[PDB]
């Protein structure tokens, strides 16, 4: 069936566009990370990671 | 053309990737 989406209507009745972001959390190769940036790789030494 | 026949300790995977 087709939508009858006209600007007349009011709120109940206009299209809306809905975005669906499905994402996968486990521990795997990503390579969607957030923008930030690269540091020095130290070793031998308590740091964060 | 059909056979029967068993696998004795085949048909594993890794279920992860850890």
């Amino acid at each position: 069936q087709s939508y009858g989406f006209r600007p007349t209507y009011g709120v109940g009745h206009q299209p809306y566009r809905v975005v669906v972001l499905s994402f996968e959390l486990l521990h795997a190769p990503a390579t969607v990370c957030g923008p930030k940036k690269s540091t020095n790789l130290v070793k031998n030494k308590c740091v964060n990671f | 053309t059909q056979s029967y026949t068993n696998s004795f300790t085949r048909g594993v995977y890794y279920p992860d990737k850890v």
